[PDB]
């Protein structure tokens, strides 16, 4: 639990 | 283990084989022939041997 | 890569009998077919490497550790080295009437360690999938059962495939050997057309063997027999020391001399 | 890849290309997984066999590998249905190919290739060769337009520059072969030499160009015998990337510094190190010339110092993310030539024209709500002709 959010775990840039 | 199962003949075979391979590298044609080759493929077929 | 090892069973007593019989098949052609299989194998990829081993009643000697006809240089060395070496072994050989059965267990023993020697030196980056294409040509010896069984188990643990290619005879021991390690077992009945088999059955490697149709395995008769008679027995009375299959209950098994206590 | 090159060839050239010495062998290694096995099996057969057998010789699982292999070789035309026996010439040649019938060099290849790239970039000191310059100019990666002035570097030149040496070299030789036909050099003769390496007037000129690229070196005043370099047959990284757009590269060769300067601002140059910063000015400058963010990330990734190899990903996410964003901003306004329509009396005609444009592919964008669309000038004549025909 207490896992990091998706938008911080991996780059959200379209690339 | 449990696996289950004249004198001049060795001399004859030993000398005869010694004279067998004075010629070498016959691969060009002697190793295989098409007629024998074709039969082998048929044997490898489901109905074949 | 794949490191092939071809264990050719060149028994002069049996092979020479063919020369006396003047049959179509001869040892020379057998060597040529194996030579071709080795050449074709290395043909498959640069990383691939091979070897050869010959068997004789006395011992086994390795047959393998420009473009005059326009040939590939590397395979040319293989063609020359084996041809020169095989003739030397056959031409020179002592005579011992007492020992005439072909030796195979020791021949394999040299192979298994050889692969291990190669497996150590090769870089850890590339994985090596070794194989042994045993080509029997004569009946096996009863006295060799114990030694031959150990090497087969060694192969299983070491993950090497024993691809038997017996011909002219079905050695129950060898077919037992290949089954343990998962190697294929093909009994070619057309000796002249032997080579078509290898390039189709044996040549494909373990990587592609599964995704390919090959002859179904032969049923293996895992027979057991008492030491009294060597006859098939379905119930064995072994002890805790000999681990020997015996015929019927006895006060003490001869091979043990233990003080068995009745009850 | 080499498979793409051989795939696009006529049957007539293919069999001629299947020279006895090597081609029958070099094309064999290309055969990925299964075609190799099938080739050997039907190598001693003089009798063609039915097509059904081949299909059923691969188990149901992994059946796709069979179809791709057969399709791949059918293009290569190794066999013919004849109703699948192999080509007798290839069969004979292959059988002849199967029991029938150094440290200084790599440095030279490393050095010779490096100087070529130095000339490729605007390096004041570089090797001079008129044949080499024009070859690159017609290679599509350089344009001069003025013999007196040294040629500049086109957009494609930069993309080629940042590629890795194997891909860089392989593509370079690919253009050579295509241009070899244009200049009149026989393609088959030159091609066969490359295969023979991995084991006439044109040959001497062709070898001279190869010797110029650094792949081969006679070493005996241009003798008949040659000793190919490692690159003829076909390393640790040094750049250290920070999280603040700072690059510390342990580079002594001026080529590496020149490459890094293409997309970064240089700050300091130490004898065994150099400090550069990846700022908007540099990256967009590189993007303007023609580069795209993928090459830079790949170029930085491939030349990654061992220190940063431990961290996963090797390149810190922010640096990679920032580089990608900078290129995206440049192409926010996507320009596409087209012709607009106005004053559609009826939507049925507009819809019918839309279907006509879709069938011909002339349409680029359409707006049903506003009853309008855009057509490229190439399709403008077609639609205009359609409108005239009514
Ligand atoms: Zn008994
Ligand atoms: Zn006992």
């Amino acid at each position: 639990a207490k896992e990091r959010p998706i938008w911080l775990r991996e780059s959200t840039v379209q690339g | 283990g449990p696996t289950p199962i004249t004198s001049q003949d060795i001399i004859n075979s030993f000398q005869s084989i010694r004279q067998e391979m004075e010629a070498y590298t016959p691969k060009l044609t002697q190793v295989l022939s098409s007629s024998a080759a074709s039969s082998t493929i048929t044997a490898l077929s489901p109905g074949g041997a | 890569l794949n490191l092939l090892v071809i264990v050719v069973d060149a028994n002069p007593i049996w092979w020479g009998k063919q020369a006396l019989k003047e049959s179509q098949f001869t040892l020379s052609k057998c060597i040529d077919a194996v030579m071709v299989l080795g050449n074709s194998h290395l043909f498959m990829n640069r990383s691939n490497k091979l070897a050869v081993i010959a068997s004789h009643i006395q011992e086994s000697r390795f047959l393998y550790p420009g473009s005059k006809d326009g040939k590939y240089e590397l395979l040319t060395s293989a063609n020359e080295v084996i041809v020169e070496e095989i003739k030397d072994l056959m031409t020179k050989s002592d005579i011992k009437g007492q020992h005439t059965e072909t030796l195979l267990a020791g021949s394999l023993a040299k192979a298994l360690c050889y692969i291990h020697r190669m497996n150590k030196e090769v870089k850890d980056n590339q994985e090596m999938k070794s194989r042994i294409l045993v080509i029997k040509a004569a009946e096996d010896s009863a006295l060799q059962y114990m030694n031959f069984m150990n090497v087969i188990f060694a192969a299983q643990k070491q993950n090497i495939l024993i691809d038997a290619c017996v011909l002219d005879s079905d050695s129950g021991l060898l077919q037992q050997a290949c089954d343990i390690t998962g190697g294929l077992y093909l009994k070619v009945p057309q000796m002249p057309s032997l080579l078509q088999y290898l390039l189709w059955v044996f040549l494909p490697d373990q990587d592609q063997r599964s995704q390919l149709i090959l002859p179904p395995p032969v049923h293996v008769d895992y027979r057991a027999a008492c030491f009294c008679h060597r006859n098939l027995i379905e119930i064995g009375y072994v002890c805790s020391v000999c681990l020997s299959i015996f015929c019927n209950f006895s006060p003490i098994c001869t091979t043990c001399e233990t003080a068995f206590k009745i009850s | 890849n080499l498979q793409e090159f051989l795939g696009g060839l006529s049957p007539g050239v293919l069999d001629r290309l299947y020279g006895h010495p090597a081609t029958c062998l070099a094309v064999f290694r290309e055969l990925p997984s299964l075609a190799k096995n099938w080739v050997m099996r039907m190598l001693f057969l003089e009798q063609p066999l039915p097509q059904a057998a081949v299909a059923l010789w691969v188990k149901k699982e992994f059946s796709k590998a069979q179809e791709e292999s057969t399709g791949l070789l059918s293009g290569l035309r190794i066999w013919h249905t004849q109703l699948l026996i192999l080509n007798p010439i290839f069969r004979q040649n292959l059988r002849i190919a199967l029991l029938g019938g150094v440290p200084s060099l790599d440095k030279y290849a490393e050095e010779r290739w490096e100087v070529v790239l130095h000339f490729m970039v605007g390096s004041p000191s570089a090797a001079v060769s008129q044949d080499l310059a024009q070859l690159l100019s017609q290679a599509g990666l350089m344009k001069s337009t003025e013999p007196g002035e040294p040629p500049c570097i086109t957009s494609a030149g930069f993309q080629f520059l940042l590629l890795d040496t194997p891909a860089q070299l392989w593509y370079f030789m690919l253009q050579y072969l295509q241009t070899a036909q244009s200049r009149g050099m026989d393609l088959v003769e030159i091609l066969s030499f490359l295969f023979q390496l991995s084991f006439s007037d044109s040959l001497l000129n062709f070898l001279q160009h190869l010797r110029e690229f650094g792949l081969v070196f006679q070493r005996k005043r241009k003798s008949r015998r040659y000793y190919p370099t490692r690159l003829a047959i076909n390393q640790p990284g040094f750049i250290v990337v920070e999280t603040n757009y700072r690059l510390y590269a342990y580079t002594e060769s001026e080529l590496q510094i020149a490459l890094i300067a293409l997309f970064s601002e240089m700050l300091y140059r130490f004898p065994n190190m150099v400090v550069a910063q990846v700022t908007r000015e540099s990256v967009q400058q590189a993007i303007a010339s023609g580069i795209t963010a993928q090459q830079i990330i790949h170029f930085l990734r491939t030349r990654a110092h061992p220190v940063m190899l431990k961290q996963t990903p090797v390149l810190p996410p922010t640096i990679t993310d920032q580089i990608r964003l900078w290129e995206l901003e440049r192409d926010r306004l996507r320009f596409t030539e087209g012709v607009l329509y106005n004053q559609f009396l009826s939507q049925v005609d507009f819809e019918l024209l839309l279907a006509h444009a879709r069938e011909l592919g002339v349409l680029v964008f359409e707006n049903s709500a506003k009853r309008l669309m855009v057509v490229t000038p190439a399709g403008h004549s077609d639609v205009k002709r359609f409108w005239k025909r009514q």
